[PDB]
Order: C-alpha cells, then structure tokens, then sequence
C-alpha cells in the first residue's frame, strides 16, 4: 500500500503533466507544420520548440522502452515537464503576439484566428484565396484564374466573380494576385465597389436607353442583371 | 437586519434624552415610530396598511365576526332616487346569502334617511344620521355601509377611523420632511445602504454635501462609480484600497449589473468590513439582483411625479437651451406641439382598460427619436411641412408600439388633430416662453385634451385598490 | 413584380386620395435616389441621405411590404437619422429576423446576425465590437434574453460610450486601451422575445440607450399569385385571390380536428403540381383542374358534412364548372380483377376506391398517413394496391417497421463504449435497397403511435428532401422509387410540422365492408398459399339468422348499455367463427352467439339481459330461472342441463385444490 | 354569422365571398333573403336616440344598450344599408374584458367627421354583468 | 420551526427550540446599559 501509493500519485502527477506537454507539443507540432513562413520569421521560438520536440521524442523512446506500467511507471524524477511548461509558456505568448501582428487590421476579426493561420501559412495559392473567399464574405464565392502558369493555374489573375448563386460577372480590370495578402485583399474590395459602380453606370445608360425604347418591347430589362436593373427601374418610377 | 433593528433602537433611546420617569413612556414613543419609519420607506402603501392592522390588531382580529373581508374585497329596486348601479352594488350586497339581514338592517327601505344620507357630499362629518347609525353600524361597519351605499369616502373613512380606534402614538401617521443626514447619522460602516432610484429621484447630491461638509477628511478621497464595463477590476481593487483606509464609495446602476455583484457580494462577504468604510449603493428597482444585498441593506425611497405639466417641463430639462434657442421660432413651436403630442401619446398610458388595449413601452428615447430625425429635416433649407413626417413620426415612436388598428386609429387621428394637416398657448423662440407655456398649460389634466370622461378612471383606480386588497390577503 | 404591385398599390392611394401636393407625404414616405458624377453616389429618404455601398448582395428571395413593415422601415431610418440604434421585438417567429437582415442587406450593407452564446466573454465582445467598428459593418446579437448582465453591463457601457464618441463625430477613440480609428457606417439592431420564459432582464439605462417596435403580422398572396403568373398562361391575379380567400376561409370556417391542416409546402406543391398538369391542356380546362386539384385533397381528408359544404362554398366560385371527371377506369379494373380473382379475397367498389385514392396519393407524394385498426380492411387495401402495383409494373420491394417495437437508440446506431459505432436499421434497409436491383420499386412502412422524438429524427426526410443524417457522419438520399408509407390510429400525440409534412388519409369505421367479408369467411376460407394450414369446417339457414339478429340485438344491447369493456363486432364474429366451429363438432348458433355477447355483461344488468334476448328468441328458453341453463345434446337432442365432480387426490398438496366444477 | 352568411349565400345562389354583411338598426330587409332580430348588445363610450347617435357624460354610464337591432347582407359593394361617410367603423371585442383582440369591427353612423368619435374611443360589448 | 416534519426524526433524535422571553432580556442588558452605565457594571460585573 505505501510502495504503491507513492507511486501511483508520482506516476499520476507525471502523467498528467506529460499529457499537457505532449498536447501541446501536438499543438506546436502542427502550427510549425501547416507553414515554414512561421518558423522563418519567428526563429526564436521555433528552434526553442524543435529541440523541445526533439528530446521530448527522446524522452518519449526512452519511457516506452518499458512499457509495462506495472514495472515501467518506476520513471521518477519527471519533473523536468515543469520547466517544458514554462518553456512553453515564454514562447506561446510570443506565439501569440506574433499571431496579433500577423492579423495587423479590421476585416480579420471575423474569423477564426485559426484560419487566420491558415492564410499565413498559404494566403497567395489563389484556390485557397477563392476558397476562404465565400467563408469570409457574404455574397462572393470565387473568382476565375489563368489556366496556364506554364505549370498549373496557381494564383495568377482574376478574371470574373463567381457568386454564392453562381453569378458569373467578368473583370473589366484583370485583377493581379499578389502575395501581400491584405494589400491585394483591399485591391479586391475596391474592386468589388467599383466595378459594381461602372456596371451600375453602364446598366444605368443602357437603361435609360431601355425606357426610350419602351414602346419597342425591350427584352434589355431582361439582358440586365435582376438587382441592377430593378434599382434603376425604381428611380426611373421616381422620376415618373 | 436585526444590527440595524437593535441600531436604530437605541437612537430612539438616544434621540430621546428625557429625564423623567416620563423617559419608558418617551422611549417607546420614539421607538414606535423609529421603527415604523425605518420600514416606511421600503415597503407599498398596500403593504403599510396590512402591517398597520396587524400591528392594531397584535398591540392589544376581533371586529370580523363572520369573515367581512371575503365580500368587503367582494370575495335593486327597493330604492328610486338611487342610480341603478348603486342598486347593483346593492344588489351585490343582497346577495344569495351575503348580508341580507344587514342590508334590511339598513332599513333603507324607509328613503328619507338614505336619500338625505346619499344626497349629502361627505355623509359621515355633517349629516350622517347619528340614530340611523345606532342602527346598523357603529363603529367599523359604516366602512361596510360605505362599501356600496357611497363609495366616495372609501380611503378618508379609512384613514379617519384606523387612526381613531386606535391608540398609536404617531398624532400623523406620516411623518416630517425628508431630513436625510439625521438618518445617516446611525449608518454603520460595514452594513450597505441601498439607494432605491425613483422616477426623478437623485438625492445623491446630497450625499457629496454630507461628505464634504461633515466629511471635510475625505472629500474626493471618496467617490462614487457606476456599474460600467470592466469596472469589476476598476471598482473592486477602489473599493479594496478604500477598504483598507476606509473610504466611501456609492455604486449607481447596480440594476444594470446584477453579475457583477455575485462577485461583488462575494469579496464584500470575504471582508469584515472596515472601519469608517461607508458603503452606499444607488439602482432603481428591478428583479435579477442577489438577494445577498437587498435582504442585508438599507431600502429608501422618493416619489415619481406625472402629468403632461411635468412631462413637458422634464422633457425641456434635457432639451437643453443651445437645444431650445434654436435659429428660428417655427423649429421650436412645432418642437412644442410634437411635445405636447409625445407627452400626450405618454401620459394616456395610465389608463390600461380604454386609452390603450395595453400600456406600452413608450420611452423618452422617442423624444429623442423625434428630435434629431427632425434634424435631419430641418438639415436642408425647404417650408418643410408635415403629413409624411408625423406619419414618419408615427410609424417610429409609436408605428413599433402601436400596432392595434384601434390604437393605429386613434393615433392617426390625434396626428390629424394635433396638426390639422387634413385640411377637414403658443410662443416665441425663446425658453421661457416655453416656460409660460407650461404654466398657461394648467396643472390639471383635463379630459377634454384627452377625450374621456371622468368615472371610470375612478373605477380602475378602484379596481387598483381592490388588487391590492386581495395581495393583502373546509370553508366557505 | 412585388415591387411593381407594391408601386400599384401606392398609385391607387394616390388616385382615390386625388393626392395634390408634389411634395405629396405618402410619397414622400418611400425611397429616393439620385445619380452624381464625383467616385460616390447619393440615396435619399424622408430625410436620410448618404453614399452607396456598392456592395454584391446577391440575388436572393425577397420578402412582402406591409403596413408593419412601413412602420419598421421609417423606425430604422431615423435611428439612422439619430445616430442611435433601435430595439424591434415582440413575439417570437414574427417574422422580424426575416425583415431585420431584409432592411440590412436592401442598402446592400453587411447584417451579422449571431446568437448571444455560451456566456460571451467581456474580452469576446470586445473583440467583435472592435473589429466591427473599424471594418464598418452592421449586425444585431438575437437571444438578448440569455446574456449574463455582467456582459450586458460590460458591452452596454462599450455600445454607449462609442455612440457618444460617433455622435461626437470623431476620428479615433479608446477602448480598453484599443485607441483605433472609426468608420462612418455602421449600424446595431437589437431584438429579444419579451415575458415568456425566464430569461435575463434588460439593464434600465441599457433599455434607455434604445427605443422599441412591436410587431405581430405577415401573410402569403404574392408567391401564389406569381407562379400562377410565371407557370404558362396570364389571367392568374384575381384567381390567386380566390385561391388565399378559399384558403383563409376553410381554416375559419373548418372544425378545428388536429389533422385538419393546410400545410404551407403542401400549398406550395398544390400550385406547382397544377403548373405542371397545364402542359398538354387547352385555355378552357385550365380552370377544371383548379378545382379538381382543390379536390385532390378535400376527397382523403374531409368528413362528409364538412365536404358538402365545402363544396357548395366552392361552387360559389365558379358555379357552371362542377362536372369535371378523373379517368382512371384502367386500374379501376385492374385493381379490381385482383381484388376479386386473383387475390381470393372478397371485393368492393369502395374497397377498390380508397385502393384508387391511395395510389394516387402514393402517386403524388412519397408518404401519407391512413387511420383504422389493423386487420380493418386497410391493410389489405394496401397489400392489393401493391400487388396491382406490380401487375401494372415490375417489382416492388417492400419493408415493414414499427417505432415503438425497440428504442430509437438502436433503431439509429450509438457507440459502444469502447468508443465503437453500431448501425442503425433503416440503414441497412436502404444500403440494401439503394445497392438488390432496379427491376423494383422500394416501399417501406410504419405502424404504431406517435412520439414525437423518433419522427422528428427523421425529418430530414420529411421534409421536401429525402436525405439522411447518422451520428457516423454519414447521409443518404434516395431516387423516387424510395417510398414510405405511415399507418396510425391516433394522432393524440403529433406535432403541426409533423401534419403538415406528409399527406392524409381518413376511413370512417363504418366503411368495412361487413356482408362481403362474412359471406366470404361462410362460403370459401382463404387459399392456402402458405403450407400448412389449419383445420377449418345451408349456409342460408345461418347466414338469414345472424342478419336476423343482427339489427334486434344491437337495438337490444343498445338499450341495455351493458359490457364491461368498450369492444367492436368484428371479434364478435371472430368468436362466430368458433361458434361455428364448435357446432360442426341453429339452436347450437344460437346458444353460442349467446355466449359470445354475453361475456361483458354485468350481474345484476343479467336480469336485463339474456332476458329480453329469451324474449327475442325463436326457441322459448323453458328456463324460466338463469336462463343461461344450456348444454344442449347433439345425439339426444335433449334442451338443456349441467354437471359436477370432486374428491381428496384432487385435494392433496397445498396448492391444486379441486375447485369443483363450477358451474 | 358565417352560417348566415352561409344560408343566405345558398338562398340567393350567391357566391360566399359575395356576400357582404351589414348592420342594420331598424329592421331587416329582403337582396337578402332574411334579416335576423338579434340580442345581446351594448354600446359604450356613447348614448344614442332615434336616428342620432349621441355622446356619453360623465353621469351617464360608460355603457349604453342599443336599440333592438336587425341585420342584412348584400352583393360585393353594391349600395348597401348606409353612407360610407354616413356610417363609421367601431371596435368589436368579446366582451366586459377587453382582452382577446377585437373580432372584428361594426358600422355606427358619424354626426361629425369621425375624429371626435376616435377621440372619444367608441366601442361596443356583447354582455356586461 | 417544522420545514420538514415527521415523527421520525422526532423519535429516532433529540428535540431542543426555544420560541421572546430570551430577546427580551438582551434589550434590557443593552437598555440597562444606555439607562447608565453605572446600572451596567453594578448589574454585570455583580452577577
């Protein structure tokens, strides 16, 4: 009873902490895996963290070279997990601000900090931009891109708005990818806005041109997109 | 709290200070009454008058022979000169088996002694018939004879008659002005003292006077914070630091935030308190609050006042001067009519049965909803007249709220009243014209502006007073 | 076209008012929007006017204009006018979540539309705010009513200190240190549900810091009236009219049954099944089959009474076109040579009706609902119509189920602990059916009660898609050929989405065809299809005799009541089958029906009784005391008596005990 | 009601929807086929005599029980009992309570333009006490 | 008093209350106390 209840509440101490060490060394793992771009411009950490994993494997050989619980629990002395912890904790809230820096902007609160990362370990790969697209915003899903890159259609241009209704509209400017992901982000809302401008003027001529050829039956008004054509029909019910 | 009970039980010893034998006498003069102002001001007028009675009853239960309260909370063609609904109340009175015995007791049978009783304003004090009472009801039953045979001197009989069959000492039962530092005086630095925010009631101006005149030590030392946003970290670690010097604190809009005070309550009940640590605390009445303050803390109260006079002289309190001198006179007198109509639309919701299906939650956010939105225009230059604009007045202040087609209907046409704009006292720019005008307004709310007749007001706020009745209270 | 009749409407007003001022009011009421030639462009309301969005909405389903919905619409622009937000509410699935992100999305801004969840950090409100605040985006938080008031006070003091400092108009502002730049356009609506459920109260200078707006209505009319329009032919306005007026009026003037229903995607379906039947028909039947169609349903669901009025009501509409036909005497016939040859079970004309009904409604829909006792006639209704389903067709696989047989845990998979997922049932059933063979039509039913925990699991189905869900992340749908069919009693436990979606079918009980069946049972037993079978034994003598005593007992009984317990007269006749049996091994027929109606009846009603039956009795009962003396001997041929026994051996152990033979 | 409007609708052979109830004080007429005396009515918020309705006081009860009443119906908008102008419309709820939303509600004839019969809040029970 | 109440916890355990007399004389020892501390110190300290 004595033998065995000190060593059970070593032992439970030791594997719990173990367990928090090795989640979150299945955590670290992972964020350093979905990027390289994290580890290069965070090299501190990241290499605090690869020797970490590195003799946590060690340690890891070594606990199951005996497996038997009940002759291999007998690894005392595991408090070295302890300072893994606080290891863990000096580089996670760097993690974290480097996180903070990497979102440095509005449109970012809006999403998971997890995709967030997602898009800092691939944001220029334009499916992944067409894809986060529709998750991001309300009524876009995707946009069309160059098939050739000589290799793929990896993230050239775009060169029309494909919509949650499959709304096809083409670019009148042939939007470049770029790899500045919130620079080239705002170069897309602005063409969103204006682009949805100039079709709205176009629209607006072409309707007006439309209401003189009323007396002729126009099938314009069915040529014309449905919300466009049905704005500039009310104002001209307006002006009526 | 018994502290405070035993606390202020011994002022009335304190505040006593006789010296005489006249001082047991004296002492339990002041206590009667300490007591029963230190618990008239938290408690509701129905539930004064139970306590009352109990007390009158506990003192040194009897009059109720036959459980009179059952048909005095209601639980003919005898007479002529009587309207019929007194025969019906009457008739109520005869009853199956009620009080026939009683009600031909009366012998009203006989009209001359009940058509003079009837006919006289105020029976009871000029010609209340002294035999005719050796008859039926001598001392507590004419309060039953006053239940149908005139129910006009419902609450001043009561009052004249509890106060007289009994001997409590209060000579008013009310008390003297609302003198509150002498109250103050036997606050206890570790109890809290609650400040129930009444509809236009602020006195804790007077509670900075009290810390600045008496408490010259501490005079911004102290301060007072409403429950905001983080002010958890903010207030708490004040009202630590406070605690270990002892300072004073006041926390307004706690009705605001009851979930702060379960922490809040929690490191108070952690620690006990300091010395010289005041605590006060300030909300307007409201449920979701822990009761581990509202059970332990001190409950006072003002009174809200009404009327369109108030209304719009509170409603020209926040429509600030720069607000009221504005460029021309036209902005401000339609400013005074919309008004004049916002507070009429507010003040009808005092009636529940008729001036609405149900009293809705008319706020003075809609006054501001006018006030800008009238801004926006007034903003451009143009003669902006106003058919669309009440109707946008409507649809918003009152097009949420109102939604019943007969209150949709009223409305509509007291927006065609107010403004004719149908085409089927005022003044000048300045702020005290508006003024004048609220005073020209007479303080007596006609119901000619409102459109109603004066009785049934009178029966709904007797029916209140049967509500109230009943939340006082093998058998029948 | 909504908005071209909204703008209709409107002209209307304007005529029948002779409205004279241009800068008429209830026009005034309504949008305004000018061009400009800056970068920027400019709407206008009543008072209102700021830059456009631009923004891609989307073409999406839009909603109706009502009075409420004007009322809402000039609400929110002067919110927007005062630079504070508003607090619409009222009773819940009013429609206003609908029209909240409906007034969002129609100046084309972002509407974010969350729940108030799992306790809502101080921090994460914060953070939405801030991110909100700066990207200049619009939204409301529904269920207010479940928030700690410590975040309410938190996020009440954030929503009215930046309404101070955007009222001031300002450039940037601090919060919890956050000094950031502002955007311009940004907008909070907040709606709750008040008084109903315990939920958290309202702060009371949170619940000044907005107004509110009651509302309480919506309606249809326009989606109705639009399909007709869009299905192929014009005159469809005033014919939509009709059609919302019959509607509304069968729900007031019907009597409130629970299965009465006329369930929106059933009206919905009603109208595009009609589009469909157009196709291949002249301008003239078009109308014929409007109400053939409104007869499509009032046949399965509505009582008689109920239906002759019902069909006068309708016969007002349109009073020269009532004799339109259906057509299907082919598998009128068809249904009946089973019914009557092939099946070995006697037929029906009405039999062979509800068949009719039933394979129409199969037809139409994949499900229905049928009411009756088993064995009633029903069944078989249904067993007859899928044999003629597959002499008219292929094949027809076809699966039986009950719900309250095992439990639903079973019935849809769990996990063995030990974390292992085990299947459901119908899941096997469709791998199996999806992946046999094509040459077959897939059927499945379900007989039992309601409980409503089992059906609702399965609304997936139910509803207009036929897909599947299972706890293993797996989902199924299922071509056309996958039917169910649902068999109940009572529906004293359903729910109105339940009605509302499948079909309906009613059978009065006194439809089973009586004479038909006892004479089938009297001349001829079912063919012995099945291996063996049990033993089983003029015929007008008896069959004269029950009909005889049919209508006398009843009245008799009738008077008498009395039983014990509540019981039919089909099992009456099942024990007169043993009666019969018992006399192969008219005074016996007699005796033996005798005994089988007087098993409920009670002691001292024996005196009413059998005593009024030895009134009603051809033989005289010579027992003129306890009439109930008859044992009558077949060789003797003797009237009646009884007999007894007993002893010790009979008596022996403790238990066994000889109670004699009583009589 | 709707049974009425029912009988009559089959009576006359005339649509339901056609149908147009109207009230009628004096007595019944004969496009409809039958015209019903009906009890079980009073008036609220004004009095009334032959041919005039008038305005409650404060002496006189908030109720007022009308005349015996009859009633008629009628095509789609033909010309019915009274004028438009002429008649006016006031609540109908259930009874002495308020509660339970108006059913629905019934013309009265308007002395002047409706506004001082709005303001006065007009309505009308079916049974008090 | 008697929230829950039942004779079995009345049989099986030991009943003890007290229901005025007692509060009564904690008024005087503090009124006694306010009357004169010389009533005080004699009353107490004497008993």
């Amino acid at each position: 009873v004595e033998d065995w209840r000190e060593k059970l509440g070593r032992v439970d101490v030791v594997v719990n902490e173990w367990l928090k060490v090795q989640k979150n060394w299945k955590i670290l793992y992972n964020i350093f895996l979905l990027s390289e771009d994290i580890r290069m411009q965070l090299p501190e950490d990241t290499k605090v963290f690869e020797g970490v994993d590195k003799e946590f494997k060690d340690m890891m050989s070594e606990v199951s070279a005996n497996p038997s619980v009940v002759e291999a629990c007998t690894i005392e002395r595991r408090d070295v997990l302890v300072g893994w912890s606080q290891a863990i904790k000096k580089c996670e809230k760097a993690l974290n601000d480097y996180l903070e820096q990497k979102k440095k902007f509005p449109r970012f609160y809006f999403l998971s900090n997890q995709s967030l990362l997602t898009i800092l370990s691939n944001g220029q790969n334009a499916p992944k931009v067409c894809e986060y697209l529709g998750d991001c915003f309300d009524g876009l899903k995707t946009l069309t891109f160059e098939p050739p890159a000589n290799p793929a259609e990896t993230s050239k241009v775009g060169i029309g708005m494909i919509s949650k209704d499959d709304e096809k509209v083409p670019f009148s400017s042939k939007f470049i990818c770029e790899g500045a992901v919130e620079h080239w982000l705002l170069n897309l809302e602005f063409r969103m806005r204006e682009t949805l401008q100039e079709i709205l003027e176009g629209a607006k001529n072409t309707a007006d041109l439309w209401d003189s050829g009323d007396k002729p039956r126009e099938e314009w008004v069915e040529g014309y997109n449905a919300q466009i054509a049905l704005l500039t029909t009310t104002i001209v019910w307006t002006e009526d | 709290s018994l502290e405070s009970f035993i606390t202020f039980f011994f002022k009335a010893i304190n505040r006593t200070t006789v010296r005489d034998e006249n001082r047991i006498p004296t002492l339990i003069l002041n206590i009667r009454q300490t007591i029963y102002q230190w618990i008239s001001r938290g408690l509701f007028e129905k539930h004064k008058l139970i306590f009352l009675t109990l007390i009158v009853f506990r003192l040194m239960d009897v009059a109720y022979e036959v459980a009179e309260m059952d048909f005095l909370i209601k639980c003919e063609n005898t007479l002529d000169w009587l309207p019929n609904i007194s025969w019906d109340q009457i008739q109520g009175l005869i009853n199956l088996e009620e009080f026939r015995n009683f009600a031909h007791q009366l012998e009203k049978e006989a009209p001359n002694r009940f058509k003079d009783w009837y006919n006289e304003l105020q029976p009871e004090d000029q010609k209340l018939p002294l035999d005719w009472k050796r008859l039926d009801s001598m001392p507590f039953k004419k309060l039953l004879v006053l239940r149908c045979l005139r129910p006009d001197r419902m609450t001043i009989s009561l009052n004249n008659f509890i106060r007289a069959v009994l001997p409590q000492g209060d000579a008013f039962v009310e008390m003297d002005q609302k003198l509150e530092s002498v109250i103050n005086e036997d606050s206890e630095s570790t109890i809290p003292i609650f400040f129930i925010l009444s509809p236009g009631s602020d006195p804790v101006k007077e509670v900075e006077k009290i810390a600045k005149k008496k408490r010259i030590e501490p005079g911004k030392n102290f301060f007072n914070i409403a429950l905001g946003q983080g002010q958890d970290e903010i207030a708490r670690r004040r009202i630590e630091e406070g605690n270990k010097e002892g300072h004073w604190v006041m926390l307004q809009n706690i009705h605001l935030m009851p979930t702060w005070l379960i922490e809040l309550e929690k490191i108070l009940d952690s620690y006990g308190g300091n010395s010289e640590f005041r605590l006060f605390l300030s909300a307007e009445p409201s449920t979701g609050i822990p009761i581990g303050i509202l059970d332990r803390s001190i409950k006072l109260t003002n009174e809200p006042p009404a009327g369109l006079k108030a209304n719009m002289k509170r409603a020209w309190t926040y429509f600030s001067k720069e607000e009221i001198e504005d460029k021309d006179p036209k902005i401000k007198s339609i400013l005074f009519a919309l008004c004049f109509f916002h507070s009429t639309l507010i003040e009808r919701r005092r009636f529940g049965p008729k001036g609405w299906n149900m009293s809705y939650p008319f706020n003075m956010g809609d006054l501001r909803d006018s006030y800008l939105v009238m801004n926006r225009y007034m903003e451009q230059n143009q003669k902006v007249p106003f058919n669309d604009l009440i109707y946008i007045f409507g649809e918003i202040m009152y097009g949420g709220h109102i939604v019943d087609d007969w209150d949709r209907r009223l409305c509509n046409s007291y927006l065609f009243n107010t403004m004719h704009e149908q085409l089927f006292v005022p003044g000048q720019n300045p702020y005290e014209k508006y003024i004048e005008h609220i005073e020209t307004s007479l303080k007596q709310e006609t119901p000619l502006a409102y459109g109603l007749h004066p009785n049934a007001e009178i029966g709904f706020r007797t029916d209140q007073c049967k509500t109230l009745f009943n939340t006082l209270l093998i058998k029948s | 076209i909504t908005i071209d009749v909204h703008s209709r409407d409107v002209v209307e007003k304007f005529v029948i008012q002779k409205v004279s001022e241009a800068e008429s009011f209830a026009w005034l009421s309504q949008l305004k929007f000018y061009w400009e030639n800056k970068n920027k462009c400019i709407i206008r309301i009543v008072d209102w006017f700021r830059f456009y969005s631009y923004e891609y909405i989307g073409n999406a389903i839009r909603l109706v204009i009502t009075p409420l919905t004007d009322r809402c619409y000039i609400t929110l622009t002067q919110a927007l006018n005062l630079t504070m937000g508003g607090a619409p509410a009222g009773p819940a699935g009013t429609g206003k979540t609908e029209t909240t992100k409906d007034l969002g999305r129609a100046i084309g801004i972002p509407v974010m539309v969350f729940n108030c969840s799992d306790q809502m950090n101080k921090d994460s409100m914060a953070q939405i705010f801030m991110g909100l605040s700066q990207s200049g985006a619009w939204g409301c938080f529904d269920e207010f009513n479940r928030i700690s008031i410590e975040v309410l006070s938190v996020v009440s003091t954030q929503v009215k200190c930046v309404l101070d400092a955007l009222k001031e108009k300002k450039t940037k502002f601090s919060f919890e240190e956050g000094e950031i730049q502002l955007q311009d356009t940004v907008g909070f609506f907040i709606t709750m549900n008040p008084g109903y459920a315990g939920r958290t109260e309202l702060p009371e200078n949170l619940k000044a810091l907005f107004r509110s707006c009651a509302m309480v209505v919506p309606d249809l009319a326009l989606i109705c009236e639009n399909m007709l329009m869009s299905e192929g032919f014009t005159m469809a306005r005033v014919l939509s009219r009709k059609f919302v007026s019959l509607y509304m009026l069968s729900r007031e003037l019907l009597s409130k049954q629970k299965h009465y229903d006329w369930g929106l995607r059933a009206v919905k379906s009603v109208l595009r099944q009609a589009g469909k039947l157009k196709r291949g028909d002249p301008d003239m039947p078009e109308d014929p089959l409007l109400m053939r169609a409104l007869r499509d349903f009032n046949m399965p669901k509505i009582v008689t009474d109920d239906k002759v009025i019902f069909r006068r009501l309708i016969g007002d509409l349109f009073p020269k076109l009532d004799p339109p036909t259906k057509q299907n005497p082919e598998l009128k016939k068809i249904v009946q040579d089973t019914t009557k040859k092939d099946m070995g079970l006697v037929a029906e004309e009405l039999f062979v009706t509800k068949v009719v009904q039933l394979a129409e409604i199969l037809e139409v829909r994949h499900c229905c609902f049928v009411i009756g006792p088993p064995g009633s006639g029903k069944t078989c209704v249904w067993k007859t119509l899928i044999k003629s389903y597959i002499n008219s067709g292929e094949d027809a696989e076809y699966d039986t189920l009950n719900p309250k047989a095992v439990t639903s845990d079973e019935l849809f998979g769990a996990y063995t602990k030990t974390k292992e997922w085990k299947n459901g049932v119908i899941a096997v059933i469709m791998k199996n059916q999806v992946k046999k063979a094509t040459h077959m039509h897939k059927w499945s039913v379900l007989d039992g009660d309601i409980d409503p925990e089992w059906i609702e699991s399965l609304n997936t189905v139910m509803d207009d898609n036929k897909v599947l869900t299972l706890v293993s992340n797996d989902r199924i749908f299922l071509t056309p050929q996958m039917r169910l069919i649902f068999e109940i009693s009572n529906l004293r436990n359903a729910t109105p989405a339940t009605v509302s979606r499948a079909g309906v079918l009613f059978i009065n009980e006194t439809d089973i065809g009586w004479m038909p069946y006892m004479n089938s049972w009297l001349e001829r037993s079912q063919i012995n299809i099945l291996k063996q079978q049990k033993e089983m034994a003029a015929k007008s003598v008896f069959y004269r005799c029950f009909q005889s005593y049919f209508e006398q007992n009843i009245d008799v009984h009738d008077k008498n009541r009395c039983p014990m317990v509540d019981i039919a007269m089909i099992q009456t006749i099942c024990t007169i089958l043993d009666a019969l049996l018992i006399q192969h091994l008219e005074a016996f027929f007699i005796f033996a029906g005798l005994w089988a109606i007087g098993g409920p009846v009670g002691g001292g009603q024996d005196d009413s009784f059998n005593t009024v039956w030895k009134g009603a009795a051809k033989v005289k009962f010579p027992e003129q005391g306890l009439c109930y003396d008859y044992y009558y001997d077949i060789n003797e041929n003797k009237w009646n008596t009884w007999k007894v026994e007993d002893y010790l051996p009979n008596d022996q152990p403790l238990f066994s005990k000889i109670y004699v033979a009583t009589i | 009601l709707t049974a009425i409007m029912q009988v009559i609708s089959r009576a006359k052979a005339y649509e339901l929807n056609k149908l147009y109830i109207q009230t009628e004080i004096t007595k019944r007429s004969i496009a409809a086929k039958e015209g019903a005396y009906v009890y079980g009515f009073i008036l609220e918020g004004a009095r009334w005599d032959y041919q005039l309705g008038q305005l409650e006081e404060s002496k006189p009860k908030e109720m007022f029980s009308v005349l015996p009443v009859t009633y008629c119906k009628a095509i789609p908008l033909p010309p019915e009992g009274k004028e438009d102008k002429s008649l006016y419309q006031c609540p109908v709820y259930k009874t002495e309570d308020r509660g339970n939303t108006y059913v629905f509600t019934a013309q009265l004839k308007t002395r002047f333009p409706p506004r001082k019969w709005i303001l006065a809040g007009v309505a009308i029970i079916m049974d008090v006490e | 008093i008697n929230p829950h109440f039942r004779p079995e916890i009345a049989a099986q355990c030991t009943i003890i209350n007290f229901i005025e007399s007692g509060l009564e004389e904690q008024f005087i020892a503090m009124v006694v106390n306010i009357e004169k501390n010389e009533l005080e110190m004699a009353k107490q300290d004497l008993v």
